[PDB]
């Protein structure tokens, strides 16, 4: 009978090491690193810097940003993360099933998921200067492939009228989607970045303060 | 085309299936008793898991268990006393499946990453890392103590080697995601669910498909063995549990409400055979009655969903995992 | 008038009692409502169970009676669990004020500035500050007063009034109400400044496509507190200041609206989804 | 069709339709006598003493 008193033991130490690793579980913070194919989101990640796990520190507040297709099932796991950081072409819109008609669909598909009810979207529109050259160079307009072109004006801070036509027009069109259903629980952040960027992190460290933020003054009826 | 030339097959075995049904189950269990109202209440609680919980499989000697979390840890139980024995950390942070091998020596868990890894537990640590799946892996079972067949997310099953690392049977015929599997008691046959709501019949030995069922309309999320050997129960999205048979090759019988449209997790028979246990996305469970239909209790007490459930091998009592970090001990 | 006064009466002592009892009893029995936010409340209802329960049917008895029946020294445990039981009341609501500002303020370290350990540690002793002030002026005799009517009635045992000289009427009035005041201000004006901030860039980003519930949320919680509890405290220095100026008859009415103010807790602290589901689960 | 899984489909289809089938009313009475059999060693269908139960 000497023997429980060595697995008291055991549990005891067992016990201390949950605990001791409870903080630091509760410490860090995730990020899903989710996007299409082609968008660029090997850039942006070694920027940052079957599975890639990246590790980076802003202000002393430890992030995990995770990188991962047909029928996503494997999905319902990342119901638990702080934000969803979507990365999307924003200048293939016609290297063709139009390449942005997929990444609005799946978007729409991703925004819509029953696991998915209370988690942020930051979205990256990436690759601004070549659809600023397709736009300027001509033969080629966003109304040959998007009819609703022709009805949209411009609504809005510039940093060239046609090209800030171009950028707010695909904005526009994902953030109808975010708000058609949002219901108050999760927001959607655009953003108009560039292979060339610096302070992208701040970025992403300024959306999470903002989701952490707007859940907790929700969750005191305040908001 | 030429493909639609022989789609007709399909439709001739549909008739013979119609030929070969003289009767429905039900009508022939009619004049049994019913079991009746089913009381079952939780023993023990085990806590230390800072996620949520994925699966468990309990161990041979019906006293040890171990669990999988998304924490990253694995957890071997003592469900006696409800003291941990040991804590393995884990490289990947997340995991879809574990198991226990059948002479107590061995642990095994894979998830998200597509590696099968294999722990030694007297020496803790890895003893073998097994590669060369495409896709995510959703279950394992050990076959033997030197053997162990996986599934995997990439429409295949393979049979493993552990001392060479090297694969020594594939299996290939599903077109969806292969989600669960189970073993016939006499480790010859096995079988598997997979995500184009079909079930299919492997030969370990011969390595070729035997007999399909494609009863169900939706996804296939958990898959039983009956305890004869003869016959196994599945469940799928659609709220139903089936009961097929292996030499009939056909359903004879359906588990259903018009009262939920959750879906289903797990899937679970007892020693006897007589009581079916599945776990739902209602925040519970529900004990069926394998032959007349009708439903013999509930066993609630949980926060969040059910993603596992197991029963001993002496049947003593059956164990339930949740997403809310908590094990429990029905009795 | 006296048959009416003793009915209603009752009716307050249950419903004083009822909802913090249910409130404790749910917060004990379901495991997820142990949360780290909780353990203030539960330290507030147990403080306002034990005040309805200890001090609200004996003043009733003496203000039905008109007479204490009971010894000086039962006298004065009452007189120390009354003060006891408001000054330990009110620091926790200061201290969830706290709470929340921290919650709010700082996202990013509430998780690590707050834990199960501080929170044990911050309840005992604010118990340990409330009791110090109640239990130990009082049983010694450092509160009493010095003209002939206050050592008259101490004499008799039939009759209990409260008389007291400035500086405890002073320090336990600046101790219990004033000092949590001026903190709980400038935490509540925090948090409003936050969510509208919120609110404007929330309306800058998305406004086209698509501050009234923080507002109302505020006012009911700052409008009962004061409501219930200021004039007492006022009231309680102006009497020292001026002997003339206030009657017994008013101060023994503006004492006891503030005993009704523990049975609005549960109404404004606990209206929580969580809260109402577990509350539908029992008692029904 | 042209392609050869789809070609592959056809002839599986064939192993498995010439196989040998039994009555379900056998398979019913086999599942039920072995049910029946077995009925009188489970603890979960029947209650035993606690004093032989170990989470008691
Ligand atoms: N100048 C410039 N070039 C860019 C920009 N974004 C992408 N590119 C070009 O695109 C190439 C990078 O492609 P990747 O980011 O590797 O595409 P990917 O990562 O394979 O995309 P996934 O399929 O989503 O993984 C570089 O060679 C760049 O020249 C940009 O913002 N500015
Ligand atoms: C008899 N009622 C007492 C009188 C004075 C007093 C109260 C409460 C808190 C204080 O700091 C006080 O000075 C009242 O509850």
């Amino acid at each position: 009978r000497n023997e429980e008193k060595a697995q008291r033991e055991a549990n005891k130490k067992i016990e201390k090491q949950l605990q001791k690793d409870k903080q630091v579980y509760r410490a860090t913070h995730r990020l899903l690193l989710l996007g299409a194919g082609e968008s660029g989101k090997s850039t942006i990640v070694k920027q940052m810097r079957g599975i890639f796990e990246t590790k980076f520190q802003v202000d002393k507040v430890n992030f995990h940003m995770f990188d991962v297709d047909e029928r996503r099932k494997w999905i319902q796991c990342f119901n638990d993360v702080t934000a969803i950081i979507f990365v999307v072409a924003s200048s293939s819109y016609n290297m063709v099933t139009n390449r942005l008609q997929e990444a609005l669909n799946l978007f729409k598909s991703i925004w819509n998921n029953r696991w998915l009810r209370t988690i942020s979207v930051i979205l990256f529109l990436n690759k601004q200067d070549l659809l600023a050259e397709k736009v300027l160079a001509g033969k080629s307009k966003i109304e040959d492939y998007f009819p609703e072109f022709a009805r949209y004006t411009t609504p809005a801070t510039p940093e060239d009228p046609r090209v800030t036509r171009a950028k707010y027009f695909i904005r526009d069109e994902f953030l109808r989607i975010s708000t058609a259903s949002g219901d108050g629980r999760h927001y959607c952040y655009p953003h108009f970045t560039c292979a060339v960027d610096t302070e992208n992190i701040r970025r992403v460290f300024n959306d999470c303060r903002d989701i952490i933020q707007r859940m907790h003054l929700r969750q005191y009826e305040l908001l | 085309q030429l493909r639609q030339e022989a789609e007709q097959l399909k439709n001739q075995i549909r008739d013979a299936r119609k030929a070969c049904a003289d009767a429905t189950l039900s009508q022939i269990t009619n004049n049994i008793d019913p079991v009746g109202r089913i009381q079952m209440r939780t023993r023990r609680t085990l806590r230390g898991h800072l996620a949520k919980i994925y699966a468990m499989h309990w161990g041979t000697d019906s006293r040890l268990l171990v669990s999988a979390s998304q924490d990253g840890k694995l957890i071997i139980w003592d469900s006696y006393t409800t003291n941990k024995v040991h804590a393995i950390p884990l490289r990947s942070s997340w995991v879809m499946t574990c198991a226990y091998a059948p002479s107590g020596n061995y642990v095994a868990c894979g998830g998200l990453d597509n590696i099968c890894s294999i722990y030694n537990l007297k020496t803790v640590r890895v003893s073998r890392e097994l590669a060369g799946h495409t896709g995510y892996l959703s279950c394992c079972r050990f076959l033997d103590d030197n053997q162990i067949v996986t599934s995997s997310g990439d429409t295949t099953c393979a049979l493993w080697d552990i001392e060479t690392g090297q694969q020594t049977t594939t299996f290939t015929g599903h077109t969806g995601d292969v989600m669960s599997l189970s073993l016939a008691p006499d480790t010859r046959l096995f079988v598997s669910g997979a995500c184009d709501a079909s079930a299919k019949l492997w030969d370990v030995r011969e390595g070729m498909c035997r007999q399909t069922f494609t009863g169900h309309e939706s996804d296939i999320n958990a898959i039983c063995f009956f305890p004869n050997g003869n016959a196994f129960a599945t469940g799928s999205d659609d709220a139903t549990c089936r009961l097929f048979d292996l030499r009939a090759d056909q359903e004879l019988m359906t588990y259903s409400h018009d009262n939920i449209i959750c879906g289903i997790t797990s899937v679970s028979f007892s020693k006897s055979g007589r009581l079916l246990l599945a776990g739902y996305d209602d925040f519970n469970c529900n004990v069926w009655d394998a032959l007349k239909a009708d439903r013999a209790g509930v066993l609630a007490g949980h926060d969040n969903r059910v993603s596992c459930l197991g029963v001993t091998d002496d049947g003593m009592a059956v164990a339930t995992g949740s997403w809310d970090s908590f094990l429990k001990i029905w009795n | 008038w006296v048959v009416g006064m003793g009915i209603v009466m009752s009716l307050i002592v249950l419903a004083i009692v009822f909802g913090n009892v249910l409130v404790i009893t749910a917060i004990a029995k379901f495991e997820r409502l142990q949360t780290v936010t909780n353990y203030f409340i539960t330290s507030l209802a147990c403080a306002d169970l034990v005040m309805g329960l200890a001090v609200v049917p004996f003043g009733a008895a003496h203000i039905l009676t008109k007479t204490w029946t009971f010894g000086n020294f039962w006298c004065e445990f009452w007189t120390s669990i009354d003060v006891l039981c408001v000054t330990a009341s009110i620091e926790t609501l200061c201290v969830i004020a706290v709470d929340r500002y921290f919650a709010i303020t700082s996202p990013f370290k509430y998780q690590s500035l707050l834990t199960k350990n501080k929170a044990r540690v911050i309840i005992l002793m604010v118990w340990i500050v409330s009791g110090l002030t109640s239990f130990l002026p009082i049983q010694m005799h450092w509160y009493r007063a010095t003209h002939q009517e206050a050592i008259n009635c101490y004499a008799e045992e039939t009759c209990c009034d409260f008389f007291t000289n400035q500086a405890y009427a002073i320090a336990s009035s600046i101790v219990s109400f004033y000092v949590p005041l001026v903190i709980m201000v400038f935490v509540y004006s925090r948090v409003f400044q936050e969510a509208k901030r919120q609110l404007q860039k929330i309306d800058k980003s998305e406004g086209r496509f698509h501050e009234h519930k923080a507002l109302k949320t505020l006012g009911i919680i700052m409008g009962t507190f004061t409501l219930c509890w200021l004039p007492f405290f006022i009231v309680n220095i102006v009497h020292v200041i001026q002997d003339n100026l206030i009657r017994k008859e008013v101060y023994i009415l503006l004492n006891w609206i503030g005993y009704v103010n523990s049975g609005f807790n549960p109404l404004i602290y606990c209206r929580s989804p969580d809260f109402r589901i577990a509350f539908q689960e029992l008692l029904c | 069709a042209s392609i050869a899984q789809a070609r592959k489909l056809v002839e599986q289809l064939k192993m498995e339709a010439n196989i040998d089938r039994i009555k379900v009313s056998k398979a019913a009475a086999d599942l039920m006598a072995y049910c029946e059999a077995h009925a009188k060693e489970d603890p979960l269908l029947t209650p035993v003493p606690a004093s032989e139960n170990p989470f008691r």
